[PDB]
């Protein structure tokens, strides 16, 4: 079997864009849409 | 007919093939490597089967 070898390094490797996502504006909008009216908006190019 | 026998006047030197399996290949598996992979977290949970 294999009990020689066990990893210890950890590789940690993500796109180095560091713009950080609109949350607080999405969230806090001065007023959000009705039910029926629903809004679908693209979130992207961001750190959630 | 009840009085009369067939008798063979001459012959024939046959060689014929039999060909017959006599092993397999033999085969291995490291049962927690294709269950698990690597991944040290499936490996803890493998050992409660
Ligand atoms: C069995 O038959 C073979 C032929 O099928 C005989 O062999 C032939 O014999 C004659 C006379 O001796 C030769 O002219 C031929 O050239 C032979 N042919 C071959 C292929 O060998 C053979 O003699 C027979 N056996 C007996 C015991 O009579
Ligand atoms: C929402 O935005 C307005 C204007 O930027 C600000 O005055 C308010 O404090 C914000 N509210 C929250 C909960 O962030």
């Amino acid at each position: 079997s294999n009990f020689r070898v066990s990893p210890t390094k950890e590789v940690v490797r993500f796109p180095n864009i560091t713009n950080l996502c609109p949350f607080g504006e999405v969230f806090n909008a001065t007023t959000f849409p009705s039910v029926y009216a629903w809004e679908r908006t693209r979130i992207s190019d961001c750190v959630a | 007919s009840n009085n009369t026998i067939a008798i063979p006047t001459n012959f024939s030197i046959s060689v014929t093939t039999e060909v017959m399996p006599v092993s397999m290949a033999k085969t291995s598996v490291d049962c927690t490597m294709y269950i698990c992979g690597d991944s040290t977290e499936c490996s803890n949970l493998l050992l409660q089967y």
